């Protein structure tokens, strides 16, 4: 939660 | 399919367009579900390659790229996130915050949100480059309902790691700065938005007395209340512990807590069946049995002592670790009257079962709080009463077992017990 | 009897 991957 | 080779190749061609396309490849690759080649990218030195395409105002599509691709890198270990940081990305993504891009701007907002979700040091570290002006103003609308669903969640999110990790806390003109916005944001009906704000509210509220009261001075209580009541379980999670941690400070804002409404939700949150939805409802309600004895008789007056019974009796060992601190706490501040209705309720039972725990810190709580119930049986006198009742559900025995074991404090209450209550 | 925080 702390980070975030843009997974297309 | 690009190779790191390829895309180095790219980047080094100085061809403008060459270098957009070896950014793309780059993005697809970190872009992937399974294991991307971050360290890779790092160790070929793209990191300051991709900031300063971050500030082509020229070419936007390669603006866009770099902070996905930037953005990506920034999403995983702490030493990648310092990497990002180290080539200069924290000014570059707040000057891309005003990008006439909605997408490019919403990529600068994730970006900013994975560096500051790194920890505290990188928080403040994109606290002090000003991103919190442009952050809130973007989000200047009168209606928030007319902006992209996409971007008023990343909004919020990265708003919600700008309050997040304490050691040390965000500073106070940050949080004062911020809390308007959260407010409006609370109010919000996105369920994501809602879950999100929630959170950053349970982050404010854990501290301090001081910090508690600046985010209740706001007034969310009611809403934060009204939330509990959600059916979204990423809903009632945060609004839950933002509610355990503003029952923490003093009285006054446990009362402005009760005033709301918020015990009437207590039933539900007692029997849920996600174990710590009730570990921390428990652990609300332990508080508030630790408050004044007025108070006591609200949680009494909502039927929840036979709910505390109940989670005593049948829970995770957690929960019922919870719930033997709520009982102390109430026992310890209790009217006589009150203890007398906790006793009938049945606490003794399975107060006594749980002496039979394979935990020190539990079992001093019980023998304490069994202590406190043995000194209003003698302000009314029926001391060998009670005496029989822990008789008869077999209390006797873990007491006299429990009198000779590694901790101090328990030998001695229990055998204070044994000497004063049972010859 | 004290409010227990985190």
């Amino acid at each position: 939660e702390e980070k975030r991957k843009r997974t297309y | 399919n690009w190779s790191v080779e390829d895309i180095v190749k790219g980047i080094n061609s100085n061809n403008l367009e060459s270098q957009l396309q070896a950014t793309q490849a780059a993005r697809k690759l970190l872009s992937r579900e399974k294991q991307p080649p971050i360290d890779n990218i790092i160790r070929a030195g793209l990191i300051p390659k991709f900031v300063s395409f971050l500030g082509k105002t020229d070419c936007s599509p390669i603006q866009f790229e770099s902070a996905w691709a930037l953005t990506n890198i920034a999403s995983g270990t702490s030493e990648q996130t310092k990497a990002v940081v180290d080539g200069g990305a924290i000014p570059a993504f707040i000057s891309l915050l005003a990008s006439p891009h909605a997408h490019i701007s919403e990529q600068a907002v994730w970006a900013l949100g994975n560096i500051a979700g790194d920890g505290s040091a990188f928080r403040d570290l994109v606290i002090k480059h000003g991103a919190i002006d442009p952050l809130l103003a973007l989000l200047a609308v009168p209606d928030l309902s007319t902006l992209a669903c996409g971007y008023l969640r990343n909004l919020t999110w990265t708003l919600s790691n700008l309050c997040r990790n304490k050691n040390p806390a965000p500073p106070l003109d940050a949080v004062e700065q911020i809390l308007p916005t959260l407010v409006r944001l609370l109010h919000h009906n996105d369920p994501e938005v809602l879950a999100d704000s929630c959170w950053a509210i349970s982050y404010l509220t854990d501290g301090p007395n001081e910090r508690i009261e600046m985010v209740v001075k706001k007034g969310v209580v009611p809403q934060l209340v009204k939330l509990l009541g959600a059916t979204e379980l990423p809903i009632v999670t945060p609004a839950l512990r933002a509610i355990g941690n503003i029952v923490t400070g003093t009285d006054e804002q446990t009362q402005k807590v009760i005033d709301a409404g918020a015990l009437a939700v207590f039933p539900s949150l007692l029997t849920n069946p996600k174990t710590n939805i009730q570990k921390e409802a428990t652990w609300t309600m332990s508080n508030i049995t630790a408050g004044r004895q007025d108070q006591i008789q609200q949680v009494v007056n909502h039927g929840l002592v036979p709910f505390l019974v109940g989670v005593l009796s049948k829970a995770d060992f957690k929960t019922q670790k919870e719930a033997a601190w709520a009982i102390t706490n109430y026992t310890s501040g209790g009217t006589v009257e009150q203890i007398v209705y906790l006793v009938h309720c049945g606490i003794i039972e399975p107060l006594m079962n749980l002496l039979s725990a394979k935990d020190t810190k539990i079992i001093q709580v019980i023998l304490d709080a069994i202590s406190n119930i043995f000194q209003a049986a003698e302000k009314l006198g029926e001391t060998e009463k009670l005496s029989i009742m822990i008789e008869e559900c077999g209390g006797l025995d873990k007491i006299e077992a429990l009198q000779r074991h590694e901790n101090e404090s328990v030998y001695k209450a229990s055998l204070n017990l044994i000497e004063k209550y049972f010859s």
